[PDB]
């Protein structure tokens, strides 16, 4: 089973350097080339380059000034670096493995932060139903993630078990801070007979946050 | 003589097949380009930039103005002249010489274009598309009653080295096994009935009026295969999922890449087989003509390179589909105007390596197709 | 650099009818008659994902429904017939020249029948309030179409500052919206008023649904 993972910085100073491993499985990079794509609201996709099996690269030359692929066959691992980081180099860096005349498998991806701000924990509230109202046959519980930054935060509900009936909203940015929030719907014989717990985890500032839902 | 005749052109289908003519006395040396897809014989006039020579018609103490003058459009371009006639001597073939209608062209856009080594035009389809009408009569029908020959000519390309056209009849030399003939639908352009076309052996699924559109014909004139645009695409779209281009790597990581090739290597083993059936004289047999990738994914370069690129010889057309220059280098093709046919036969010349770039078999049933696929 | 240019930039299409998107390119992306040009689906959270290689050939595993076609500059994607899953955004992208380019992509949007949201209105945390601050969450869950408006009201009284809204991109299964508003005040200001209201307006109906609390009660 062919699998990339990026691993890389979350967030970085503008000016400083980009860098970015790519650890590959289930196929050989002897083989098979690696492309880098990133992607942002205000470019899209951008292809970035390629590491060739024989160890060739091929840039984009729009970053070849600054933008360096290399790889070590014997970790199985690619490594993009770039330098003179600008703000619009905030982005979800992938990389791809090579395929005929296109590209197949993609890593999920790693979120890159260019910007001076500093790291912060965000704070996690329950948000229970307004106390009184009446029982129904169903019921919406939420989660309120609060100024945060950077991007991303990951958030499940019962460590991921329960995800019948979930949204997770978009997180947006207030005075540089983040704030997102998600809400469940369960039946009435559901909550609140059972635990019900929002967990949100946030890279950038190592914060594991677990939140139970109780009645008001 | 048609043995005299062999070897009489001179060229390729990139920039034209043509053929040396002697007009007017004293003799006027022209070369003339062989283009069975019109009726004009015409001969630059005056000076132009794309041109070395041109006749001078008050050098020629034979020539004789008609009084009136011609004109000629097509897709992009198009030509005026004087219309007068002379006697014309083709020294390989017809050493007599003959009087023929002679248009001397003063002005032209897209007509004479860089590369060419031609300074006329011999135009051999039918009197119908003559310019300013069938009444002018067309050199070929001069030729005919004047030295009294057959209406019949055939024409060998060897460019894929010159080639033969033999005016006249048929020469044994330039073909192998046997002829095929198909019916020529109308007289005006060489206009055949394609049945169906087949790329690497899997037929394409349109309706068989597709190829025929607005015509099928046979143009020497036109250096590719061209296809109407629906056609066209069927076509890619068949040799795309039956190629197999190699995957990007190091050193080829664009698909542009693809063109140029270094050590021998060539590209055409990773191309399909393109045929065309013809309908016979026989209503319900039909016969093949295949182009190998030796034919239609085409050599570029000039001479003393260790490398070489290709380009692809077939493209769209917007009405008629054209079995222009690329294909009839696989063959040696007779135009049997006596007996309103087209015939098609391996040429020994048309060869790459020792081996074959096209083959022609048959009978094929034509049960499975409608009686006619011109509309 | 070769540019494509995608049509239409969002598409609206009922389940089981034809989709066609197209791309245009800035030059011919041919090369021996084949084009290098590829077609990739990017599902929401997602990375793109190849559907047809080289302008027409269709990967193995993806459904018989995608096809492509084109040659030149000119190409289309055609989804015949749209399923719920083909909620997603189409790239295509080329390799004939240098950069490898993307174009700038096509939302397909799946047109189900219209639903109206099912509102819920959420009071600040006993956290949050110990803590000093004070956020009221209104969540419109499940509608279509994705247009959609939120009015705050404190005492009765319409709020326009301090309001932040966030739509979910369109639903894989259900083909619905989501959308969450937050109004964040202080909590000296939350405790000066009694009645908290976010009202919604959809096409679904011409009066809006109101989800209120009263605090303290
Ligand atoms: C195909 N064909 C015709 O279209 C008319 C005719 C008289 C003929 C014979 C010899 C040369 C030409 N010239 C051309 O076909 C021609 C050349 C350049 C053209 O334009 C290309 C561009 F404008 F430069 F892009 C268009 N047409 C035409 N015979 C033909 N067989």
């Amino acid at each position: 089973q062919v699998q990339l993972k990026e691993s890389g910085p979350v967030l970085v100073a503008p000016s400083q350097s980009l860098f970015i491993s790519c650890t590959v499985s289930g196929f050989s990079l002897t083989r098979y080339g690696v492309h880098w794509v990133r992607q942002s609201p205000g470019k899209g996709l951008e292809w970035l380059g390629v590491i060739w099996a024989g160890g060739t690269t091929n840039y984009n030359s729009a970053f070849m000034s600054r933008l360096t692929i290399s790889k070590d066959n014997s970790k199985s691992q690619v490594f993009l670096k770039m330098n003179s980081l600008q703000t619009d180099d905030t982005a979800i860096y992938y990389c791809v493995k090579a395929y005929r005349n296109a590209m197949d498998y993609w890593g999920q991806g790693t979120s890159v932060t260019v910007s001076s701000a500093k790291t912060t924990a965000p704070s996690v509230y329950p948000l229970a139903p307004v106390c009184g109202d009446t029982s129904g046959s169903s019921v919406t519980l939420g989660c309120l993630v609060k100024g945060y930054f950077p991007e991303p935060v990951t958030l499940t509900w019962n460590s991921g078990s329960l995800s019948s009936g979930v949204h997770t909203f978009p997180a947006v940015l207030q005075s540089d801070l983040y704030t997102l929030s998600s809400s469940v719907t369960v039946t009435s014989s559901t909550w609140p007979s059972q635990s019900i717990t929002c967990n949100v985890a946030h890279p950038a500032s190592s914060t594991k946050v677990d939140k139970k839902i109780e009645p008001r | 003589n048609f043995l005299a005749m062999v070897d009489n052109l001179q060229g390729d289908s990139g920039r034209g097949y043509y053929l040396e003519m002697l007009i007017g006395t004293p003799p006027q040396k022209l070369q003339i380009l062989v283009d069975t897809g019109s009726s004009n014989f015409a001969v630059a006039g005056t000076p132009h930039s794309y041109i070395d020579t041109y006749f001078d018609t008050e050098r020629s103490s034979t020539y004789r103005s008609k009084g009136f003058d011609v004109t000629v459009k097509y897709t992009q371009g198009s030509w005026t002249g004087f219309v007068g006639e002379d006697l014309v001597t083709i020294p390989k073939g017809f050493n007599t010489s003959f009087l023929v209608n002679i248009a001397t062209i003063f002005e032209s856009e897209n007509f004479f274009l860089p590369g060419i080594k031609w300074n006329g035009i011999l135009g051999l389809a039918y009197a119908t598309l003559a310019k300013p009408s069938s009444s002018l009569e067309t050199f070929f029908d001069s030729l005919v009653t004047q030295a009294n020959i057959p209406n019949v000519f055939s024409m060998q390309m060897c460019g894929a080295n010159g080639g033969s056209l033999v005016l006249g009849g048929i020469e044994p030399s330039l073909y192998k096994g046997d002829i095929w003939y198909t019916p020529i639908k109308e007289e005006w352009y060489y206009q055949i009935e394609i049945l169906k076309l087949e790329i690497g052996g899997q037929s394409l699924n349109l309706d068989c009026r597709e190829y025929n559109a607005d015509k099928a014909i046979v143009d020497s004139g036109t250096t590719l295969l061209r296809l109407p645009q629906k056609v066209f695409d069927a076509v890619v779209e068949a040799v795309a999922r039956a190629s197999l281009i190699p995957e990007f790597s190091d050193g080829f990581w664009t698909g542009s890449q693809l063109a140029c090739w270094t050590n021998s290597e060539t590209p055409w083993s990773y191309f399909p087989k393109i045929s065309i059936y013809l309908r016979d004289e026989n209503s319900s047999r039909s016969f093949r003509i295949t182009i190998l990738p030796q034919l239609y994914i085409q050599p570029m370069m000039g001479a003393g390179l260790n490398y070489e690129c290709y380009r692809f010889g077939i493209s769209p057309s917007t009405n008629a589909l054209v079995i222009g220059a690329t294909v009839m280098e696989g063959f040696y093709v007779i135009f049997d105007r006596a007996q309103k046919r087209v015939g098609f036969a391996a040429s020994p010349c048309a060869e790459i390596a020792g081996a074959a770039v096209s083959e022609i078999s048959g009978p094929f049933s034509t049960e499975d197709v409608a009686s006619n696929c011109v509309p | 650099n070769i540019v494509l240019s995608q049509s239409p930039g969002s598409l609206a299409v009922s389940l089981g009818q034809r989709a066609t998107i197209s791309c245009r390119a800035s030059k011919s992306v041919d090369t021996y008659g084949h084009s290098f040009i590829h077609w990739y689906q990017q599902k929401p959270g997602q990375p793109p994902n190849l559907l047809i290689h080289l302008a027409s050939n269709l990967e193995s595993g993806v459904p018989a429904r995608f096809s492509g076609r084109g040659s030149g500059t000119d190409f289309t994607l055609t989804i015949d017939p749209v399923e719920a899953d083909d909620a997603a955004t189409y790239y295509c992208q080329q390799n004939n020249e240098d950069p490898w380019t993307f174009g700038g992509g096509t939302k397909l949007e799946i047109k189900r029948a219209d639903a109206a949201p099912t509102v819920s209105i959420f009071p600040p945390s006993s956290e949050q309030l110990t803590s000093g601050g004070a956020s009221v969450v209104c969540f419109l869950n499940n509608f279509y179409p994705k247009d959609i408006n939120v009015k705050w009201k404190i005492d009765g009284s319409e709020r326009q500052n301090g309001v932040l809204n966030s739509w979910t991109d369109q639903d894989s299964k259900d083909s619905t919206y989501s959308m969450s508003s937050t109004l964040t005040l202080t909590k000296d200001e939350y405790e000066r008023h009694n009645s908290y209201t976010c009202e919604a307006t959809h096409k679904t109906s011409t009066s809006p649904i109101v989800k209120s609390f009263n605090r303290n009660e």
